[PDB]
RNA sequence: UUUUUUUAAAUAAUUU
RNA sequence: UAAUAGAAUAAGAUAUAAAA
C-alpha cells in the first residue's frame, strides 16, 4: 500500500485537540464574563488567572512542538485550529511576541512541506490564505505558493456555506488597519471564491445579501459574476431596515444597477424611518441626483423627460422636508446635501436652512477658537455662497464669522 | 613601516578586538584627513576594521555633521558608508532642540523621509509658543532645504517670526525672506508682509543680505515689482562698489522682474561689465544671458564678454555650450573664436551629450555656414541615430532640422526618424516639417510612408499660410505623393485666401490648383 | 566610466536596455551591462526621482533580483520619498517592481495604485497608455482603477487622440487583465476605423489578436476585421500568418474565403516556418476545428527538419494537435519523443501532463521519454487540477510505471481533490482503465471512494 | 517560444543553466592562450604534496570584490525577507527560519552572481587541476560558513573526505578562502602537518560532538580518534593555526585533519570552501549525489549541469 | 452614430 | 569648527467562459 498522508481538512487525533479543546474553554469564559458585564476589578482578575491559564498551556504546547516530532504525526484539522489560535490569542494580547513568531515560524514550515507534499486541499488554500494575511505574518516563500495556488479558479468550485461566509466576514471586519503589502492578495481570496458565491445567490439571507455586497466594494471590487446577488437584493426591497436602505443605495449605485424604479423604492423605506440621521438623507439625496442625471432630452422618451424630471423633484422635498431632526458631524455632509438641493433646485423650508446653518456655525467656531486639534479655504467659500445665495437674515453670526476666517487666514489651502 | 608597538595596535584594530565609540572614531579620522604620516588611508584591511566598529557604535552622541565626515572620509577611501538614521523622540524625549536635530541629520546626512518629516510636524504645533526666535528661523530654514509641501505649518511659523519683528537681525530677516520665497505653496499676504518688512530695515543690509533679497525677489515674480524697485533705489549709491555676485544677481532681477526705467539697467550693466572677469563660470552664463534678454549687447559689451567667457571655453560645462551658442546668434557681431572654440569642445563630449542637449546644439548650428565643413556633422549624426530612441518630439524636430540644415545625407536615419515620429503623432506642423525636409534630401521613401505623411498633413491644411502651403507643396511633390484628397485640402485654402485663378497666379500654385 | 556620475549611468543603462530589447540581443551588450551595473551604489549623491527609477528599472530588466544591493536603494528611495515619484516617473517604477516579489515591492505597487487611482482623471494621452500598460504588466486586481482609467481613455478617445500605437497597446493592456468592457473596445474599433490608412499590417495583427483574445463574442466587429485583413494577406510575414490563425481560432466563428487564402500564403512561405509556427498553426487548427491535411502534411514535412529547434511548449502543442486529428508520423513522432526526453527538465506544471497523454493516447510508447516524465511528473504534480491529475495517472498507468517515489505524489493530488475527480463525466471510462492496472490494493481509501 | 518584451534580458531562474561564466567580478574569462598567467609554482606543490596545505602567495581577489561577496554572504542569511532563489539550495542552517549563532551554506553558486563567477576563477582553477596532475577539474560543491560574534562556535575535528564516501576514487582537493580577516581568535583554520597519510590514505573514525561546551574540550577531543603512533606524530608537529588576511586563499588536501577556531572578536567572521574534483571519478550506488540532482546508475562518470566543467587543459 | 460615475458605509458568525 | 541646487523625454502576444 502506498504511504499517503492525506487527512480530512474538517480520526488522527493527537494531544493538539486536547491542548486546543482547553483554550477554547478559557476563551470561552472569558468571553462569557465579558457579556456578563453588559466588580471590573475582580472580571479583570479573572481575565488574569484565564489568561495565565492559557498562557501556560500555550507555552506547553510550544515546547512540545519544538521537541518532539508532532507536527509531522498530527492530522490537518488539528493544525487549522492550532493556526486559529495562535493567530487569534496574539489580537486578545494574551501571547508576546517571541513565543506567538515561534509558533507561526513551524506552523509555517509544517504548511510549506504539506504543500509541497500536495495534500493542501482547496478549502485549506484558502483558509490557510485567510488566517495568515490578517495577521499581517510574512513569509515570502509561503505567500508566494498561496498566491500561484489562487490562481487556478477551477479547484474552488464545490467551496460550503459556512467556509464561504466565514471568510467573508473575516476578511471584511479587518479591513481598515491592513498594511498595503497585504490588500492585493486579499482581492485574490474574494476573486476565487466569487463563482461559487455568484452560484450561490439563491440561498443567502437577505441580511447576508448585505454583508458580502459591502465584503466586495470595500475591497474595490465589483465582479460580473456577482450580478444577480445584486438584482435579487433590488427585487427584495422592503425586507430591509431603513438604516441599511442607505448602505444599499450606495452598493446599488457603485454596482451601476441604480434606475428610477428601484430609487423610488428606497426614498420610501428611507422615508419610512422613524428619525433620520446625516447617513440616510446622505445617501437619498445622492440617490437622486444619480437618478436625475440618467434623463435624456432627446432620446427616445425625449417627450417624458420633462415629468419624470418634476417626479424626481418631488421626492426630493419629501426628503428635504425633514432635514432638521439630522445632527452633523463634518461640514462635507452639509455641504453635498446643500449642493445637491441648490443644483438640483429642490425647494426647502426655512427652519431645516436655519438648523443647518447654526449647526455648522459652532464646527466654523471650532476650528476658528480652538487653532490646535480641517476646513479648507474652498469647502468655505463654498459655504459663505450658499448661504448669500439663501439669505444672509439665516444665521446673522456665521456670516460675520465666517468672512473674519477669511480676513485672517485660519483656513488652509487645498495644496498643503 | 610599522614597529612593535604600531604593528600590534594595527593588529589589535584590524581584527575587531577593541571597541570603538562615536568620538573615538572621529578623532582617529580627523588625524587620518590631516596627516598621513602613518598611511591610514592606504592600509583597506585597516579601514574596513575603523568601518566595522563604526557600524555598531552609538552615533547619537556627536554631532550630524561629524557623522557625515566620516562617512565622506570612508566614502573617499572606497567604502560604501551611510550614518544610521535618527528615530523620532518618543514620550518624554520631546522637546525642540530634539524635533530641530532631527531635521538636521535628514539634512546634513542626505537623508530625506517624508513620513518621518510628517510626525515631527504633527507633534511640534502644540509646543510653537515655548519656541525660541533663532530655533523658528531653524525651523523655517529646515523645511525650505527639505522642499516641504506642508506650507501651512511653515506659514504659522513665519507669522509667529514676525510677531518679533524687533529681535530680529538683518541677517535674520534675509534668511527669512528667501526661505519663505522657496516654499511653493506660501500664501501671498504673508508673502506680502514678509516683504514689507524687508522693505523696511534696507539700509542695515549686507552683501549677503542683498544677495538673500535678490535670490528671493528672483524666485517670487514680477507681482513684487514695487519692492524690488526700493533695492534698486538703495544700491544706486553703492553700485560703484558691489561684489561681481551681487551685481550678477540684479541683472537676473532685471531680467525676470521685465524692468522698463532704462537707465538704471544701464548703469548697473555698465558697472557689471566692469569687473565681470571675477566671475565663476556659472554666474558669467547668466550675466550672458540676463543682458541678451534686456537689448543691451552692444559691441564693446560682447566683446568684453566673448574675452571672458573663452577662458572657459576650454572646459566648458555641457549644460552651458548651448545657451552661449544661442546667444552668439541672434546678434550681428563677429563672434568666430568663440564659435570655433565651443564647437571643438562639443566635439570631444559628444558621448555623454543627452538627448535633448544634442538637439540643441544641432539646430543652433543648423544655419551656421562653418559648421558644416568640420567631423561635428558626422559624429552628431551617428550619435542621434544610436540616440533616437530617448528622442521626445520636440527633440526629434530639432535634431532632424539641424542635420537637414547641414547638409547631411543618410538615407536610413531619415527613415527611422520618420517611423519614431509616427509613433507619436505630430500635434504641430513645425513638429512635421523636419521629417520633409529630411526625407526630401534623398528624394525617395516607400509608399506606405508617404501615404502616411499625406494622411498627417491633410488635417493640419486648414490654417496654414501661404508659405507654408509652397513648402508642403514643394516636399510633397519631391517624395512623390499620388493621394487626391491632400491635394485637394491644398486647394481649398488657396482659393480662400486667393480668390479665383488668374494668369498673373504662379505656375505651381496653378498647377496646385489642378488637384495633381 | 568612473568618471561618469550616476545620471549619465542611469542614462547609459536607458540606453542599453533599448538597444537590447529591440535591435537584437547581443550577448555582449547584455553582459556589459550586468558588469556596470553590478559596481554602482546610489548612496551619498542627491539624484532625481526620474534617474533613481531609471536605474532601478534597467537593473531589473536585467537579471538583477531584490537581493542586489542596488535594487535595495532604490526601492528604500521609492519608499521613504512618495510624493516625488509624479504621475510621470509612476509607470516605471511600477515596472520594476512588477516582477520583483517582496514585502517592498508589494507595497510600492500598491501605492502608486492608488496614487494613480486619485489622479486618473488629470492624465493625458501618452500617460494612460503608459500606466495602464505598466499596471497591466504586474498582476493586481484594482478594479475600481481600471475602471476610471477606462472612463478617461473613452473621453480623449471621443476627440480622437489616440494613434495605432497606443490603440495597439492599450488593447493589448486591457486584454491582459481580463477587463471586459464592451463600450471600451467598441470606442478603440471605432479609433481605429476613424484612422484609416494610418494602421499598417504590423500595428494591425495584434489588434486583432487582442480583440479576439478578450473575448467580446461580437460578430459584427469579427467580420468587420476579417474584411479589413483580407486585403493585407499578401504583405504579411509567416509570424503573422500564425498570429491571424490563432486569433481567428480564438474567435470561434468560420470565415472559409479568409482561411483559404490564409492557408495559400503559409503553404507560399512553408521554408520560413520555425517551429514556434508550426505549432501555433496546429494549435489554432485543433482549436477551431477544421481539419485540412493538405497544409498538414505540409506542415508536418517542415517540422521534420527543425527538430532541434522544438521547446518543451512547441513539442506539446505539436505532439497534442497531432495526436488529437489521427496523424501518423512515426519518424517525427520518434524524434520528439527524444528529444523531450533531452529537456524533460523544461516542461512546466500542464504541458507535461498534455505532452504525456498525447503521447499515451496513439499507441507510441517509448522508455525514454517515459521514464523522463514519470521522474519529473513528482515536481508538477503539485500545480494540478482534477482533471488534469486524472489524465496524467491515466498516461502513467499506460507507461506501465509502478515505483512508489512515483505514484505517491499524484495519488496524494487526486485523493484531495476526490470530489471533481470523480464529478467529471467524460473521464469516467479512463477511471475504469486505471484501477483496472493497479487494483485495489493500490492506495485502498481512493478504491472505496471509487465504489462509491 | 516567444519571449515577452520587458522578459527578453532576464537569467534562468537557476545559475545552473548559464552556460559560462557571467561578467560581474573579473569581466570575462581570458582567451584559450592566456591561460598561463595564473600558473603557480612548483615549490608551491610540492609543499601542498609534502603537508598536506599550502597557502597560495598572493591574494586571490581585490578589496572590492571581498566587500561584494561579504555583501553576497550577508544577503543569503536576511531572516526577515529571504534570498530569492533560496530552493535552488542543496542544504540551509534556516530551514527552520529561526538561524542561529552559526550559517552554513551549501550549493550556492545557483543562487547568487558572483559566488557563481567566483568558481571559475582562473587563480584557483589552474592551482587545483596542478595539483590534480592536469586534468579536467569538476566543481563538486562550494560551502559559505558565517559565525555570529562573541557567541560563534567552532567545528571539530573532521575529514572532508568523510562525508563524500558515495564517491568511488580519492580525487580532490578543497580550495578556502577568507571574506574576513582571521585569527586564531576568530574562526581561524588549524590543521595538522602531515596527516593525510597517516592511515595508508584510510579514514579516521568520526569525533563525538557535543554543543554547548567550551571551545578547549571541542579542539582537544583530537586525542580520542587517533592511535599511538599518531600521537608521537602530533607531539612532534602540534597542530598549526593559519592566519588569513581579507583574500588570501588555502589550499587543503581532502584527508588532512582540519578544524575552525571559534569567534570571540566583536564582529561576524566569514570564510567560503570549494570543492575541486578530478575528471576521472566514478560513482559507487544508484541514484543522485546530492538533493535533487541527476542520478547516476553503477561506476557512471560524473557529469551533467550540475558538476561544469571549469577548466580544461586542451 | 451615442449611452459611465461623486458615502466615514461595519448587522453575516463561529469553535477552524 | 564645518551645508548650495540647473536638465523635463512614449514598445507591442502567458494554452478559458450566452444576448439595444
Amino acid at each position: 500500500p502506498l504511504p499517503v498522508s492525506y487527512s480530512p481538512g474538517s480520526v488522527t487525533s493527537t494531544a493538539i485537540t486536547a491542548h486546543c479543546d482547553v483554550l477554547s474553554e478559557c476563551v470561552a469564559k472569558a468571553d462569557e464574563l465579558a457579556v456578563q458585564l453588559k466588580t471590573q476589578e475582580g472580571m479583570e482578575e479573572f481575565v488574569e488567572e484565564l489568561k495565565t491559564s492559557a498562557t501556560n498551556e500555550m507555552t506547553a504546547l510550544v515546547k512540545q512542538m519544538q521537541t518532539t516530532p508532532l507536527l509531522q504525526r498530527a492530522g490537518m484539522h488539528e493544525l487549522r485550529r492550532t493556526l486559529y489560535y495562535t493567530t487569534s490569542l496574539k489580537e486578545r494580547d494574551w501571547l508576546e511576541e517571541k513565543q506567538y513568531t515561534a509558533a507561526m515560524r513551524m506552523l509555517t514550515v509544517e504548511v510549506l512541506r504539506r504543500d509541497g507534499d500536495g495534500v493542501l486541499s482547496a478549502d485549506d488554500v484558502l483558509y490557510v490564505t485567510t488566517h495568515v494575511v490578517t495577521a499581517n505574518f510574512y513569509n515570502r516563500h509561503l505567500w508566494n505558493r498561496m498566491e500561484k495556488s489562487l490562481l487556478k479558479f477551477s479547484n474552488y468550485e464545490n467551496i460550503d456555506m459556512s467556509s464561504v461566509k466565514a471568510f467573508s466576514t473575516r476578511l471584511f471586519k479587518t479591513r481598515r488597519g491592513c498594511a498595503k503589502e497585504t490588500l492585493d492578495i486579499r482581492r485574490k481570496v474574494l476573486l476565487a471564491m466569487s463563482r461559487r458565491v455568484g452560484v450561490l445567490a439563491n440561498d443567502f439571507d437577505l441580511p447576508s445579501l448585505l454583508g458580502v455586497l459591502q465584503c466586495y466594494t470595500v475591497h474595490d471590487l465589483t465582479p460580473f459574476h456577482l450580478e444577480p446577488l445584486a438584482i435579487r437584493a433590488t427585487n427584495h426591497v422592503g425586507d430591509f431596515t431603513p438604516h441599511e436602505c442607505a448602505t444599499l443605495a450606495h452598493v446599488l449605485r457603485k454596482w451601476r444597477t441604480m434606475r428610477l424604479e428601484v430609487c423610488e423604492r428606497l426614498v420610501e423605506r428611507i422615508c419610512t424611518s422613524d428619525q433620520l440621521t446625516h447617513h440616510m438623507a446622505n445617501a437619498a439625496m445622492i440617490a437622486i441626483r444619480t437618478c436625475f442625471n440618467q434623463v435624456s432630452d432627446g432620446g427616445r422618451n425625449a417627450m417624458n423627460a420633462e415629468p419624470t424630471r418634476q417626479k424626481l423633484r418631488a421626492m426630493g422635498e419629501q426628503i428635504g422636508c425633514r432635514l432638521d431632526e439630522v445632527e452633523y458631524p463634518a461640514l462635507p455632509v452639509i455641504l453635498s446635501i446643500l449642493d445637491v438641493v441648490v443644483t438640483l433646485k429642490i425647494y426647502v423650508p426655512k427652519k431645516c436652512l436655519q438648523v443647518i446653518f447654526s449647526q455648522a456655525n459652532d464646527m466654523v467656531a471650532i476650528v476658528m477658537e480652538q487653532k490646535d486639534d480641517p476646513i479648507t479655504a474652498e469647502e468655505g467659500r463654498q459655504l459663505q455662497a450658499l448661504l448669500s445665495h439663501y439669505g444672509n437674515d439665516l444665521a446673522p453670526e456665521l456670516s460675520q464669522r465666517m468672512k473674519e476666517a477669511f480676513r485672517e487666514g485660519v483656513l488652509p489651502d487645498e495644496a498643503s | 613601516a610599522r614597529p612593535s608597538a604600531l604593528h600590534l595596535i594595527f593588529e589589535r584594530c584590524k581584527l575587531n578586538l577593541v571597541e570603538f565609540t562615536a568620538q573615538d572614531v572621529y578623532q582617529i579620522c580627523t588625524t587620518a584627513y590631516n596627516m598621513d604620516t602613518l598611511g591610514m588611508l592606504q592600509d583597506p584591511d585597516f579601514m574596513r576594521g575603523l568601518h566595522d566598529a563604526f557600524r555598531r557604535s552609538d552615533q547619537t552622541v556627536i554631532s550630524p555633521f561629524q557623522a557625515n565626515l566620516i562617512a565622506d572620509t570612508f566614502r573617499k577611501v572606497g567604502i560604501n558608508s551611510m550614518p544610521k538614521e535618527v528615530s523620532v523622540p518618543e514620550e518624554d524625549a520631546i522637546s525642540p532642540e530634539s524635533l530641530i536635530l532631527v531635521l538636521r541629520n535628514m539634512n546634513i546626512t542626505k537623508q530625506r523621509d517624508e513620513r518621518k518629516i510628517n510626525e515631527v510636524l504633527k507633534l511640534m504645533f502644540p509646543i510653537l509658543d515655548e519656541f525660541s526666535p533663532t530655533q523658528l528661523s531653524l525651523t523655517v530654514t529646515e523645511l525650505a532645504r527639505l522642499k516641504s509641501t506642508n506650507a501651512d505649518f511653515v506659514g504659522k511659523l513665519a507669522k509667529r517670526i514676525m510677531e518679533y519683528n524687533d529681535d530680529l537681525s538683518a541677517l535674520d530677516i534675509s534668511s527669512a525672506a528667501v526661505s519663505l520665497a522657496y516654499c511653493p505653496g506660501i500664501s501671498h499676504n504673508i508673502l506680502y508682509r514678509m516683504m514689507q518688512i524687508v522693505e523696511e530695515r534696507m539700509g542695515e543690509f549686507q552683501p549677503e543680505d542683498y544677495i538673500n533679497v535678490l535670490h528671493a525677489l528672483n524666485t517670487l515674480g514680477p507681482k513684487f515689482v514695487n519692492t524690488f524697485r526700493k533695492i534698486v533705489e538703495c544700491g544706486l549709491q553703492h553700485v560703484e562698489n558691489m561684489d561681481a555676485v551681487t551685481l550678477t544677481n540684479y541683472m537676473v532681477c532685471f531680467s525676470t522682474m521685465d524692468y522698463k526705467q532704462r537707465e538704471h539697467i544701464d548703469i548697473y550693466a555698465d558697472a557689471l561689465v566692469e569687473v565681470a572677469t571675477d566671475l565663476s563660470e556659472k554666474d558669467l552664463v547668466m550675466a550672458f544671458i540676463a543682458l541678451q534678454r534686456l537689448r543691451l549687447l552692444s559691441d564693446t559689451m560682447f566683446g568684453t564678454m566673448a574675452s571672458c567667457v573663452i577662458r572657459y571655453a576650454a572646459k566648458m560645462d555641457p549644460r552651458n555650450i548651448a545657451p552661449i551658442m544661442d546667444i552668439c546668434s541672434t546678434v550681428p557681431h563677429a563672434s568666430d573664436h568663440l564659435m570655433k572654440v565651443l564647437m571643438d569642445r562639443a566635439v570631444e563630449c559628444t558621448r555623454i551629450l543627452t538627448a535633448n542637449q544634442l538637439g540643441d546644439i544641432l539646430d543652433i548650428l543648423g544655419l551656421y555656414p562653418p559648421a558644416r565643413e568640420h567631423p561635428l556633422v558626422q559624429l552628431f549624426g551617428k550619435q542621434a541615430r544610436l540616440r533616437l530612441d530617448l528622442m521626445g518630439p520636440d527633440a526629434l524636430a530639432n535634431a532632424t532640422r539641424g542635420l537637414a540644415n547641414l547638409g547631411y545625407a543618410d538615407p536610413e536615419y531619415y527613415a527611422q526618424a520618420a517611423e519614431t515620429g509616427f509613433r507619436y503623432g505630430f500635434k504641430d506642423w513645425t513638429l512635421l516639417e523636419p521629417m520633409l525636409m529630411g526625407l526630401s534630401i534623398t528624394g525617395q521613401c516607400p509608399p506606405t510612408m508617404v501615404r502616411v505623411l499625406g494622411s498627417h498633413i491633410a488635417p493640419m491644411a486648414r490654417s496654414m499660410s501661404l508659405m507654408e502651403i509652397e513648402r508642403a507643396n514643394r516636399y510633397l511633390r519631391r517624395l512623390g505623393c499620388e493621394d487626391d484628397f491632400v491635394y485637394k485640402a491644398m486647394a481649398s485654402r488657396v482659393l480662400q485666401f486667393v480668390k479665383e485663378v488668374t494668369p498673373e497666379m504662379p505656375e505651381d500654385l496653378q498647377v496646385l490648383l489642378q488637384r495633381g | 566610466v568612473s568618471h561618469l556620475s550616476a545620471r549619465n549611468i542611469a542614462t547609459e543603462a536607458l540606453q542599453m536596455k533599448k538597444l537590447h530589447q529591440e535591435r537584437g540581443g547581443n550577448p555582449m551588450l547584455a553582459q556589459q551591462a550586468r558588469r556596470v551595473l553590478f559596481a554602482t551604489s546610489i548612496a551619498g549623491q542627491n539624484l532625481d526621482a526620474r534617474s533613481v527609477a531609471l536605474l532601478l528599472n534597467t537593473a531589473v530588466y536585467f537579471g538583477m533580483e531584490s537581493d542586489a544591493k542596488l535594487v535595495r536603494e532604490c526601492i528604500d528611495y521609492c519608499l521613504k520619498n512618495d510624493k516625488l515619484i509624479t504621475v510621470d516617473v509612476l509607470p516605471i517604477v511600477v515596472t520594476a517592481c512588477a516582477t520583483l516579489k517582496s514585502r517592498d515591492a508589494r507595497e510600492v505597487i500598491e501605492m502608486q495604485a492608488q496614487k494613480a487611482a486619485r489622479n486618473a482623471k488629470f492624465l493625458d494621452a501618452k500617460d494612460v497608455t503608459n500606466i495602464i500598460s505598466a499596471f497591466s504588466k504586474t498582476g493586481i486586481n484594482h478594479e475600481k482603477l481600471f475602471a476610471f482609467l477606462s472612463r478617461r481613455v473613452q473621453t480623449l478617445a471621443r476627440v480622437g487622440e489616440f494613434e495605432a500605437a497606443h490603440l495597439v497597446i492599450l488593447a493589448n493592456a486591457f486584454s491582459r487583465l481580463r477587463y471586459r468592457d464592451k463600450f471600451l473596445f467598441g470606442a478603440i474599433a471605432r479609433r481605429a476605423m476613424s484612422l484609416r490608412e494610418r494602421v499598417t499590417v504590423n500595428e494591425l495583427v495584434p489588434l486583432i489578436v487582442a480583440f479576439s483574445k478578450i473575448g467580446l463574442k461580437d460578430p459584427k466587429l469579427s467580420k468587420r476585421f476579417a474584411t479589413k485583413a483580407m486585403e493585407y494577406v499578401d504583405q504579411m510575414n509567416a509570424e503573422q500568418v500564425a498570429s491571424m490563425f490563432m486569433a481567428f481560432a480564438y474567435f470561434g466563428i468560420r470565415y472559409d474565403q479568409l482561411f483559404g487564402v490564409l492557408t495559400n500564403r503559409a503553404v507560399e512561405l512553408i521554408d520560413e516556418f520555425n517551429a514556434q509556427y508550426i505549432s501555433t498553426t496546429l494549435n489554432a487548427f485543433q482549436r477551431i476545428g477544421i481539419n485540412n491535411p493538405e497544409l498538414f502534411d505540409n506542415l508536418a514535412e517542415r517540422a521534420l527538419a527543425v527538430v532541434q529547434d522544438h521547446d518543451a511548449r512547441d513539442i506539446s502543442k505539436t505532439v497534442t494537435a497531432l495526436a488529437h486529428f489521427g496523424l501518423k508520423d512515426e519518424e517525427l513522432f520518434k524524434r520528439l519523443a527524444s528529444h523531450a526526453a533531452s529537456i524533460a527538465d523544461q516542461f512546466d506544471a500542464m504541458g507535461l501532463v498534455n505532452t504525456a497523454h498525447a503521447f499515451a493516447r496513439t499507441n507510441f510508447l517509448q522508455q525514454d521519454m517515459a521514464v523522463a516524465l514519470s521522474e519529473r511528473s513528482v515536481y508538477v504534480c503539485r500545480l494540478l487540477d482534477a482533471g488534469e491529475t486524472r489524465r496524467l495517472l491515466w498516461a502513467l498507468a499506460k507507461f506501465q510505471v509502478r515505483d512508489p517515489k512515483i505514484l505517491t505524489p499524484v495519488f496524494n493530488r487526486c485523493l484531495a481533490l476526490h470530489y471533481d475527480f470523480f464529478a467529471d463525466p467524460t473521464g469516467s471510462e479512463e477511471i475504469e482503465e486505471i484501477f483496472d492496472f493497479y487494483g485495489p490494493n493500490f492506495c485502498p481509501p481512493l478504491y472505496q471512494l471509487y465504489i462509491s | 517560444s516567444y519571449v515577452l518584451k520587458f522578459l527578453r534580458g532576464q537569467l534562468p531562474e537557476d545559475l545552473k543553466d548559464v552556460n559560462g561564466a557571467l561578467g560581474c567580478l573579473y569581466g570575462t574569462l581570458p582567451d584559450v592562450d592566456e591561460f598561463g598567467q595564473f600558473v603557480i609554482s612548483p615549490d608551491v606543490v610540492n609543499s601542498f604534496h609534502q603537508f598536506g596545505y599550502v597557502k597560495m602567495p598572493i591574494p586571490v581577489l581585490d578589496h572590492q570584490q571581498i566587500d561584494k561577496l561579504a555583501d553576497e554572504v550577508n544577503e543569503l542569511a536576511n531572516n526577515v525577507e529571504h534570498h530569492p532563489k533560496t530552493e535552488r539550495l542543496y542544504a540551509t542552517s534556516l530551514a527552520d527560519l529561526t538561524g542561529g549563532p552559526l550559517f552554513f551554506c551549501q550549493g550556492q553558486w545557483r543562487a547568487a552572481w558572483g559566488m557563481h563567477d567566483l568558481i571559475y576563477l582562473p587563480t584557483i582553477t589552474v592551482a587545483a587541476s596542478q595539483i590534480l596532475n592536469n586534468s579536467l577539474v569538476r566543481l563538486w560543491y562550494d560551502e559559505v560558513f558565517m559565525k555570529a560574534a562573541r557567541t560563534g562556535p567552532c567545528v571539530p575535528w573532521q575529514q572532508n573526505y568523510a562525508r563524500w564516501q558515495h564517491t568511488k576514487p580519492v580525487n580532490h582537493v578543497t580550495v578556502m578562502i577568507a571574506l574576513d580577516t582571521m585569527n586564531k581568535d576568530r574562526g581561524a583554520p588549524c590543521l595538522v602537518p602531515g596527516s593525510h597519510r597517516w592511515r595508508e590514505g584510510g579514514l579516521l573514525p568520526p569525533v563525538s560532538y557535543d554543543p554547548t561546551k567550551d571551545e578547549a574540550h571541542q579542539l582537544n577531543t583530537i586525542w580520542e580518534i587517533i592511535n599511538e603512533e599518531e600521537g608521537e606524530m602530533l607531539m612532534d608537529t602540534p597542530p598549526v593555526t593559519v592566519d588569513l588576511r581579507r583574500g588570501e586563499a588555502l589550499l587543503i588536501h581532502p584527508l588532512t585533519l582540519f578544524a575552525t577556531h571559534g569567534n570571540r572578536s566583536l564582529d561576524a567572521v566569514r570564510c567560503c570552501f570549494i570543492h575541486y574534483m578530478g575528471e576521472k571519478t566514478y560513482a559507487v550506488q544508484n541514484g543522485p549525489l546530492l538533493p535533487h540532482t541527476t542520478k547516476f546508475q553503477a561506476d557512471a562518470m560524473i557529469q551533467g549541469p550540475f558538476y561544469p566543467v571549469v577548466f580544461d587543459p586542451a
